[PDB]
């Protein structure tokens, strides 16, 4: 208990805002548009399948 | 003049026992420090106190 008050580590999220998609520091919305749509309908069907 | 003797004896026993326990302790603490938050759970005075 003295380790972790001295070295915590990453346990939980802040349920408000816990992540951010990473499309949101893109430089342009053309790409940020295409990341996301091949999030949507490609990547993240494949992740929860997987 | 004939003689006998018949004997028969026929003794049961059954036995049961059971036995049963359970426990549930929930305990949360805010505020302070967690390091010293945790020190409650002991149950112990001074720790609560340190808390």
């Amino acid at each position: 208990v003295d380790s972790v008050s001295a070295s915590p580590d990453f346990v939980d999220f802040v349920p408000t805002i816990p992540m951010q998609e990473i499309w949101t520091l893109c430089s342009s919305e053309a790409q940020a548009e295409a990341m996301r749509k091949h999030y949507d309908d490609v990547w993240a069907p494949a992740q929860s399948e997987k | 003049t004939g003689q006998l003797s018949a004997e028969a004896k026929a003794k049961y026993g059954e036995s049961i026992s059971s036995f049963t326990q359970y426990s549930n302790t929930h305990q949360e603490v805010r505020g302070g420090d967690g390091a010293k938050a945790h020190g409650v759970f002991s149950g112990k005075k001074e720790d609560f106190q340190a808390w």
